[PDB]
């Protein structure tokens, strides 16, 4: 499967006035780990991030081509992009390649730049959007991820509880997947700050 | 200003120093080269087009001399001005309507067909390499909500719907005659529509027609298909008028 | 796309655009080249001066590759297009031959570009002449000149731009085995040649040298006014 | 000046380039067509500019489809090009719709092509006028004429070229609706001889073609023996 | 083929005279007015409506671009229809990508850019129109003008067409920042009455409004009502 | 005047000055003659020599086994047209396995050469051709013009002082049909000789001959090969 | 059609390009626009032409454009033309960033645009763009930079300059007051106001009539700000206090 | 002003006529064809002692059996010379044989009227070539000299001059040429004639000379070989 050639996992999760996005850190080629600090989550604004799992080359291309488009948008428009609008931009970028797609399935996490309302979504590889009020997951251990999220997530979590929930959902999910892990990074996004953590995690 | 000219502003469609388009103005003069006048009038029940039919040459097959044209089953037109230009514009109208029906699944509204031809004419006023068409198109049809319609478009790409209108050599005089007659009428609307059209034409030309010297086309709410009157039919209107 | 024939013949065989391009070159700043024994030197006038200018941003001497550079006179925007085209071509040559270009090869390429812009629809000629210098793989030093027509020749020394006629006259009289025996004298010949025409000598001569294998060195004002004094005090005697 | 391009109107609303092209047709010698009871007959006064030319050289009568003749006046290279356009149009119509192109439609299609050369600086108007004639049991006899502006009309009788008016006045004397093609050919020849200026232009060939019940709806040259009899009748009638 | 050279060029004095001359066609056009109130925008225009024979309802000068944006103009009607059509198409292109209605200013920028093209591109003249574009977005009204050069400007109130210089001084001495939309409609109609000639009816002027609820033309009957006071 | 620079500009007399000017290129060429009998078609051409040490310009060109041409006017236009004709001939043998009938090829020339007379920025062809051929309808001589008109000829001459050659041909044309080949070429030569200044004569250096007929593929005779035909101009 | 082609891309008899010159006349009549380089930053100051009372004030400037993270520009000349060019600058700067994953160096962006301008003088038969631009920026190769381009496709780097109305006069005053290697943003600001005060001699200078943007570096990041009207009046005040000192 | 493909009332293309006049601004070149080979000689026209004479190349090798001398606007000649070179190599590639002098000349001359501004590719030729050419070589017809000018007209010549003094030089050529003349005689004759017509004193650096002979390939004369010939003259 093309989508598992590199492995990997991303998820995002909503809390009260905050959101969280997380990723594993492995870059590997089939069985072989190549590196353990591969970036999968990219800033698209002060309070808006995009996470991409799938084929590593397309993770990087999509992140780069998206940034190109976003930077032009923000220069032309007055302003920082709204989360929902970023989703749409990404959908349109992915659907242009409807018949030779990028092999990546992003998640977006952020706060509205004016209202600070939490937003999360995911898209499939041809740009179908899906907004939720709880969580989204994408990657080679999506079942594992769903099982952890369904069981642990609760509404209206504070930043500390959100951080523990998303961390426990990722660590435990990837530990049942041969081709995801080698570390976990977590960004908690709040109105007044971003908190970035790497987790103590299995390295096998 | 007051008739000023710079550079090539009388040869191609660029602006003159007053902001005029002389080439477009000249296309309106081309409409009169033909020597003909057309009239169109709408009432609550029908819309009518009347034009002069001049067959100076005996050797013409007079059945092939017309300025009335079916665009679709339900849309008719009278063309005034340069004949070959007119025919071209009729073909384009037929194409636009047929295309509209294929794409959208219902017949093109008369207003939309008129707008489309006028938009195509607009392009000739802004691009330098071709001339405008020296002709004017008047369309009639029944709209299901608004009733009988008369629309006109011109070589500037202007268009408008009307209670009545005219084109060609005696356009101004026709317009005067029709205005004077609608003001008189309650709720400013024509009722005897074929008679008004023929009468208008006869007054402004001072002719008193034979039935072979005009053509008449109609659409009605009861019978929306565009129809061309025969000579005998036209004669019945001429005789009914002559007798009061 | 615009296909007007721009350069056409006139009665008596003139190509007026090309002649007008040459007039543009004649109003450019003077440029001078001398071919030494084992050095080649380029010097060029002015152009404006102006204390508020960042000097680095307006040089008229340009590396094409490691072993070839050029000066130009005429329309500076036109020159930049020619220079970039030649820089691309130097990298194709290396790509497909695995040798650097000869100076003649790249000159011939530039000249042929210039000629094409005198015979293609929709374009005007380049309003520049170039002096192109360097060394061939075997160590031979070279100086070529191109003009708007696409004509090119090799020279021992030459000037282009305003005052080329008198600078060329001066070179014809002063270019000898003795004036180019050494590096310093070759350089001092170029400066003397400029210092003839250069308004507030000098001040605003820009100058560069190329040695066999050693790549383009541009001189700085401190190193230039050393040569100036070293020639001016010799002319008192 | 306002008369250099077909994309420029004059201040009075004329397109002089089209008018000038019409002058080229009007300098040409005369062609006529006559529709009658059972067909259409064409005649051309074909000026012979050198005795070195073969009989038949520079024909002005063409077959454009098996049922359709074309008769031309004006610049002959332009006319031939139009005959090729007419041919291609008739051919394409048969391929697409599967039956012989109706005369009127063919006339209208070629007329729009002519018309397209009256709008633009990029091209010039055709210096030719031409008649199209056909006959079938279903459509009867039909005769159309198309000029450089692209106008197309149907006729009982028609003439183009420099003695147009003199020809028309002679055509008007015939009751053509009641005559047959065999009677009309003689009258065509007669009229060409009447309008021919024997002083100013010395030598001509009469060219004759027809399409009618008698040719079964095929456009054909008038047979040699019938042409010669018609010439002899025209010549003696001139007396 | 198409002429590939510019029909607008620099004169010796640095002027693009075809664009000036386009502006003279605008100045001779029928008057248009736009006023930005605190809570909305009004656009108003005179119909150059000769004849009682015209069906006034058959073509409109005040036109919707989107649910939240509308336009009017002074100058050449057929040129305006081109720009209305492109503006609509631009707005939809934006909506397909971003899934949000085009901000008024973005719509103005893209339309203005089209107008700029027609000042340089081959074988064409500039548009002989100036546009007044109103909209509401980010909880706030916008009024913009776009001219035949492709320059645009944001206004609180302005006038274009015949007698616009006077119209502008009439609005200077009459607009205030805290004015309501209904009052603004009244002052817009008075600004047209300054240069009218002919006695105003609800059939020979056309009025459009823009607020939080969206852009729409006022109906004949609504215009009639505002006209009683005037 | 304002009417003479563009092939797309009709004059107020219904003329196209660019086409008339193109025809002057043929009138200034050296003269050539074409004539036919029942069985053969012959071309005879005068070759102009730049200097006394130049060969003399080719006037006669092979098109196909059954077709050859003689040219007058711009030589580069002549080659362009000749290459078109050649290609049309090859196409017909490839497709149909038979020679392209001569009258059809001439039609194709008319259609091809008309096109640039009607488009802006194009020009007429500045060449006239005499075309000699032989097919199922026997021998032919055709003439083609820069106007794109063409003519079917009993005989013809184009080029400088060709009026004289035309007069001679009218004078003797009733003899041509029944002539044997030697007789017919002699007639072509005598006609061509009328175009010359009275001093000067036909020589092996200035005459070129082309012949095709029933028994004979298109063949060109130059230099020493014209001598048999030149002797016994008796 | 040869009759109507005004031949925008040909040489005149002295080797000149008339359109380019004529476009340069358009610029010389547009709003004065100056650029001044300092040790800690770079600035742009421009005369506003959008000054009628009824204008609305909707963007953060009239003639100052952000190009990318590290660069801005101002313009003098045909506004609509300036909008095309600034849009193109932003595109070029993103193309680079996409390809190399670092910001386009200032001189490279200017040169890329200038090559487009040059093309328009050499082929295609179109009128050139009637725009001159001043570009301010920081990059990691040459730090704080100021460039100027014009419709010939020519450009240069400057420590201070001016385009638009009264350019010559503005450059004279710059030549005299500008201290090479010793300017601060605060003293460049004072000088900008001094210069505009002289060169807007129709008439008495006011904050509503000028726009000033600064480009500085703070914590390894470029900051590009358009000064608010409070700050502009304060600088005008300070300059007017300063001229009171001028005699005694 | 009119288009590049406009005919004059005399039936000539203005641009071509004007291009023929540009040939008169060139230096003189001479070609002579003998039964022992052909020679090509050309005046260099040195304008400054600082110019390198060897960088003036007005005689070029087309192939081993074919040289070419040019006069007129020399920069224009480059695409013509390259077309001739490519054509002879294509012919060798396809047919494994040398291309005739006539055929080469024909191929090049087919470019001559391929200019104009609304038939052609986005930036095709805008004007004719301001160049005349002498192709001298040996093929199975024996030695051969052909001339071509900007009209695309080409013809074999026994001897021909082109450029500024061609009238003059052509007269002296009629005077001295004979069919049975040796190659050495033709070499002397063309240097004697260049010497008359040249504004500067003839010497071994301000002329070039090449031959082609049935024996032997295209050969450019060295300084030393010129000096030897120049002694008698
Ligand atoms: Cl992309
Ligand atoms: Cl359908
Ligand atoms: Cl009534
Ligand atoms: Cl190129
Ligand atoms: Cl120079
Ligand atoms: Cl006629
Ligand atoms: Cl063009
Ligand atoms: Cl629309
Ligand atoms: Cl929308
Ligand atoms: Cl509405
Ligand atoms: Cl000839
Ligand atoms: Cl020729
Ligand atoms: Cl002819
Ligand atoms: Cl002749
Ligand atoms: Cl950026
Ligand atoms: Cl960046
Ligand atoms: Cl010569
Ligand atoms: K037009
Ligand atoms: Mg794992
Ligand atoms: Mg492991």
């Amino acid at each position: 499967s093309i989508m598992s050639y590199n492995g990997g996992a991303v998820m995002a999760m909503k809390g009260k006035n905050c959101v969280a996005i997380a990723a594993d850190r492995r870059f590997g080629i089939q069985a072989q780990m190549v590196t353990t600090d591969f970036q999968k989550i990219f800033p698209m604004g002060d309070r808006l991030y995009i996470g991409l799992a799938g084929l590593a080359t397309d993770v990087q291309t999509v992140a780069q081509r998206l940034k190109f488009r976003l930077n032009l948008y923000e220069l032309k428009e007055g302003r920082q992009i709204k989360p929902y609008t970023l989703m749409s931009m990404v959908a349109n970028l992915l659907y242009e390649k409807r018949f030779g797609p990028y092999y990546t399935e992003p998640v977006i996490a952020g706060l509205d730049p004016k209202t600070f309302k939490p937003f999360i979504c995911s898209l499939d590889l041809i740009g179908c959007p899906m907004v939720t009020d709880d969580f989204v997951v994408s990657g080679t251990c999506a079942e594992q991820m769903y099982g952890m999220c369904e069981s642990l997530w609760e509404p209206n979590m504070d930043p500390d509880h959100l951080f523990e929930t998303i961390s426990q959902a990722m660590l435990n999910a990837v530990d049942r997947d041969a081709v995801s892990g080698m570390g976990v990074i977590v960004h908690i996004i709040e109105k007044d700050k971003i908190t970035t953590r790497t987790l103590k995690a299995r390295m096998d | 200003s007051r008739g000023s000219s710079a550079g090539f502003d009388r040869h191609i469609t660029i602006f003159s120093p007053e902001g005029r388009l002389y080439q477009v103005e000249y296309a309106f003069k081309a409409i009169n080269q033909g020597g003909l006048t057309s009239v169109a009038v709408r009432g609550k029940d029908c819309a009518v087009i009347v034009t002069q039919k001049k067959v100076p040459d005996k050797l013409l097959d007079s059945s092939t001399v017309t300025h009335l044209f079916k665009i679709t089953e339900n849309i008719g037109c009278v063309m005034t001005g340069m004949t070959a230009d007119s025919r071209s514009q009729v073909q384009r109208a037929r194409y636009e309507a047929a295309n509209w029906k294929y794409k959208y699944g219902y017949e093109i509204p008369v207003d939309m067909l008129c707008k489309r031809i006028a938009d195509i004419s607009q392009v000739y006023t802004q691009n330098a390499e071709m001339r405008p068409l020296g002709c004017c198109m008047i369309l009639i049809g029944i709209d299901e909500e608004q009733g009988p319609q008369v629309y006109k478009c011109d070589p500037a790409g202007y268009y408008c719907g009307f209670k009545a209108t005219a084109a060609g050599v005696k356009q101004t005089e026709s317009t005067s005659f029709l205005e004077k007659k609608v003001k008189k009428k309650f709720d400013w609307t024509f009722e005897q529509t074929v008679e008004t059209a023929i009468t208008c034409l006869s007054t402004v030309l001072s002719i008193d027609f034979k039935p072979s010297e005009i053509e008449v086309g109609v659409v009605t709410v009861e019978n929306p298909k565009f129809r061309i009157l025969t000579e005998a039919e036209i004669d019945a209107h001429l005789v009914a008028l002559a007798e009061r | 796309s615009y296909d007007r024939a721009i350069t056409v013949f006139s009665p008596d065989g003139h190509l007026f655009q090309v002649e007008y391009a040459q007039e543009a070159v004649k109003k450019g700043s003077t440029a001078v080249g001398v071919r030494g024994r084992d050095i080649v030197v380029l010097g060029v006038e002015k152009k404006s001066v102006a204390k508020l200018q960042d000097e680095r941003t307006v040089r008229k001497i340009c590396a094409l590759d490691d072993n070839v550079c050029m000066a130009f006179a005429g329309l500076t925007a036109d020159a930049r297009i020619v220079i970039n085209r030649a820089r691309v071509e130097c990298q194709s040559h290396r790509l497909t031959v695995e040798d650097p270009v000869t100076v003649e090869y790249i000159t011939r390429y530039i000249a042929s570009l210039k000629q094409r812009y005198t015979q293609s629809n929709g374009r005007r000629p380049f309003g520049i002449s170039a002096l192109i210098v360097g060394f061939d793989f075997d160590g031979t030093p070279r100086l070529y000149q191109t003009d708007p027509s696409g004509t090119y020749h090799a020279w021992k020394a030459n000037a282009i731009g305003r005052g080329a006629k008198s600078v060329r006259e001066f070179l014809e009289k002063n270019y000898t085995d003795e004036a180019i025996e050494t590096d310093d004298l070759t350089i001092k010949l170029v400066i003397k040649a400029l210092l003839e025409v250069v308004q507030s000598g000098g001040k605003n001569i820009e100058l560069a040298v190329m040695r066999r294998d050693q790549s383009l060195k541009i001189l700085n004002p401190e190193e230039i006014e050393k040569y100036v004094a070293e020639i001016e005090k010799e002319k008192e005697e | 000046g306002y008369d250099l391009s077909a994309s420029t109107f004059s201040p009075d609303g004329r397109v002089f380039q089209v008018e000038y092209a019409m002058k080229a047709v009007e300098n040409s010698s005369t062609a006529i067509g006559i529709r009658c009871k059972d067909g259409v007959v064409f005649g051309v006064e074909k000026l012979v500019l050198s005795k070195l030319y073969e009989e038949g050289s520079n024909k002005r009568l063409f077959n454009v489809d098996r049922h359709v003749g074309m008769a031309v006046a004006g610049l002959l290279a332009d006319a031939r090009s139009l005959a090729d356009i007419a041919r291609e149009e008739a051919s394409n119509f048969r391929s697409n719709f599967g039956y012989n192109i109706p005369l009127k439609h063919l006339a209208d299609r070629v007329a729009m092509y002519v018309h397209a050369y009256t709008l633009y600086s990029a091209v010039r108007p055709f210096g030719c006028s031409f008649m199209l004639g056909s006959y079938s049991v279903n459509d009867g006899a039909q005769l159309y004429m198309i000029d450089p502006s692209g106008v197309s009309y149907g006729y009982w009788g028609c003439a183009i070229g420099k003695a147009r008016q003199a020809a028309k006045t002679e055509i008007e004397k015939l009751q053509m609706k009641e005559m047959t093609c065999r009677d009309i050919v003689k009258e065509v020849a007669k009229i060409i001889y009447i309008v021919h200026d024997e002083v100013k232009d010395k030598a001509f060939e009469l060219e004759l073609s027809w399409v009618g019940e008698l040719t079964n709806g095929r456009h054909e040259i008038v047979p040699k023996d019938i042409r010669e009899e018609a010439e002899k009748y025209a010549k003696e009638s001139l007396k | 083929r198409g002429y590939s050279f510019s029909l607008t060029t620099f004169s010796p004095s640095g002027k693009l005279v075809q664009i000036e001359y386009a502006l003279a066609a605008v100045a001779g056009g029928a008057p248009s007015v736009g006023i930005k109130a605190a809570n909305g925008v009004v656009l108003a225009t005179e119909k150059k409506q000769k004849s009682i024979l015209y069906d006034e309802r058959s073509v409109h000068k005040v036109e919707p671009i989107t649910k939240h944006i509308g336009l009017v103009y002074s100058g050449m009607g057929p040129d305006y229809r081109v720009l209305v059509h492109r503006a609509r198409k631009l707005a939809q292109q934006y909506y397909l990508v971003y899934q949000e209605p085009i901000p008024t200013a973005q719509l103005v920028q893209r339309v203005a850019s089209v107008m700029q093209e027609y000042t340089q591109s081959g074988g064409v003249r500039p548009f002989g129109v100036s546009l007044l574009i109103c909209g509401w977005n980010e909880g706030r009204p916008y009024l913009f003008q776009s001219d035949p050069s492709g320059a645009y400007f944001a206004w609180k109130a302005t006038a274009m067409g015949k007698n616009y210089v006077n119209g502008k001084t009439f609005l200077e001495k009459r607009y205030n920042e805290d004015l309501e939309l209904e009052d603004a409609i009244h002052t817009a109609i008075l600004t047209l009455k300054e240069s009218f000639e002919g006695q105003m009816t609800e059939d020979n002027i056309e009025v459009g409004i823009c607020n939080e609820a969206g852009f729409r033309r006022l109906t004949p009957t609504e215009v009639k009502d505002y006209l009683a006071a005037i | 005047n304002q009417y003479d620079n563009d092939v797309t500009v009709w004059s107020p007399q219904g003329r196209i000055h660019q086409i008339e000017y193109a025809m002057e290129a043929v009138k200034q060429g050296s003269a050539t003659v074409g004539l036919k009998s029942k069985t053969h078609a012959v071309l005879v051409a005068l070759k102009r020599a730049q200097s006394e040490l130049a060969a003399h310009q080719k006037k006669i060109l092979h098109v196909d086994n059954h077709i050859g041409i003689s040219i007058a006017g711009l030589t580069a236009d002549a080659r362009l047209l000749c290459n078109f004709m050649r290609q049309e001939c090859l196409d017909s043998r490839f497709v149909f396995d038979r020679p392209l009938p001569v009258s059809r090829l001439v039609s194709l020339i008319g259609s091809k050469t008309q096109i640039p007379t009607q488009r802006y920025g194009r020009r007429p062809y500045g060449v006239g051709l005499l075309i000699a051929g032989y097919d199922d309808m026997g021998p032919h001589i055709f003439q083609t013009c820069p106007s794109a008109n063409y003519f079917d000829c009993r005989a013809m001459s184009i080029g400088a002082r060709s009026q004289s050659a035309r007069t001679y041909l009218e004078r003797h044309m009733s003899e041509f049909m029944e002539c044997n080949l030697n007789e017919l070429v002699k007639h072509g030569l005598r006609a061509l000789r009328e175009t010359l200044p009275a001093e000067q004569d036909l020589t092996t250096k200035n005459v070129s001959i082309g012949i095709v007929g029933k028994d004979l593929e298109f063949t060109i005779y130059d230099d020493d090969d014209v001598s048999p035909f030149l002797e016994g101009l008796e | 059609s040869r009759r109507y082609d005004s031949r925008t891309t040909i040489f005149s008899p002295e080797g000149r390009l008339y359109q380019v010159e004529y476009a340069m006349e358009a610029i010389g009549h547009a709003g004065t626009c100056l650029g001044i380089l300092a040790n800690d930053g770079v600035l742009l100051a421009a005369e506003r032409r959008n000054i009628h009372k009824l204008l609305d004030e909707v963007f953060f400037s009239e003639k100052i454009y952000k190009l990318n993270e590290d660069m801005a520009c101002s313009v003098a000349g045909i506004t609509s033309d300036a909008n095309v060019l600034t849009n193109e600058l932003r595109l070029i700067a993103q193309r680079y960033l996409l390809q190399y994953q670092e910001p386009i160096p200032c001189e490279q962006l200017v040169t890329a645009l200038c090559d487009i301008k040059q093309a328009y003088t050499q082929f295609g038969g179109k009128r050139p763009f009637g725009v001159s631009l001043l570009y301010i920026g920081w990059d990691k190769h040459y730090g704080f930079q100021l460039y100027q381009s014009d419709p010939s496709g020519n450009y240069g780097g400057w420590k201070a300059t001016c385009i638009g109305n009264n350019s010559a006069a503005a450059v004279s005053m710059l030549k005299q007051d500008y201290k090479e290697g010793e300017m601060t943003l605060k003293s460049a600001l004072a000088l900008a106001i001094k210069v505009l005060n002289k060169t807007m001699d129709v008439s008495k200078l006011s904050a509503e009539k000028v726009e000033i943007a600064t480009l500085t570096r703070e914590n390894g990041k470029t900051v590009i700000r358009v000064l608010k009207q409070k700050e502009v009046e304060q600088l005008i005040k300070k300059h007017e206090e300063e001229e009171a000192k001028a005699e005694r | 002003d009119r288009g590049v493909n406009t005919f004059s009332p005399e039936g000539r293309l203005f641009q071509v006529e004007y291009a023929i006049e540009a040939i008169k601004l060139g230096s003189t070149a001479i070609g002579i064809q003998t039964s022992e080979g052909v020679c090509l000689a050309v005046e260099k026209r040195i304008t400054s002692p600082l110019m390198e004479p060897s960088s003036i190349e007005k005689i070029v090798e087309i192939d081993a059996h074919i040289g070419c001398a040019m006069s007129g606007l020399i920069a224009d000649a480059k695409t013509l010379i390259d077309k001739a070179r490519v054509e002879t190599q294509n012919h060798w590639f396809t047919y494994n044989e040398t291309m005739t002098v006539e055929s080469v000349t024909q191929a090049v001359s087919n470019l001559a009227l391929q200019f104009g501004e609304e038939d052609a590719d986005p930036g095709a030729m805008s004007r004719p070539f301001g160049v005349a050419l002498l192709f001298g070589g040996v093929d199975e017809k024996g030695p051969q000299l052909f001339h071509m000018d900007p009209s695309g007209t080409f013809v074999q010549c026994d001897a021909r001059a082109i450029g500024s003094a061609s009238e003059g030089a052509q007269s002296s050529l009629q005077e001295v040429y004979h069919k049975s003349m040796t190659l050495k005689e033709a070499i002397k004759s063309s240097l004697i004639i260049l010497k008359q017509v040249m504004e500067e004193k003839l010497n071994a650096t301000n002329i070039e000379l090449a031959t082609v002979q049935p024996g032997q390939n295209f050969h450019m004369f060295t300084k030393e070989e010129l000096e030897e010939v120049i002694k008698d003259i």
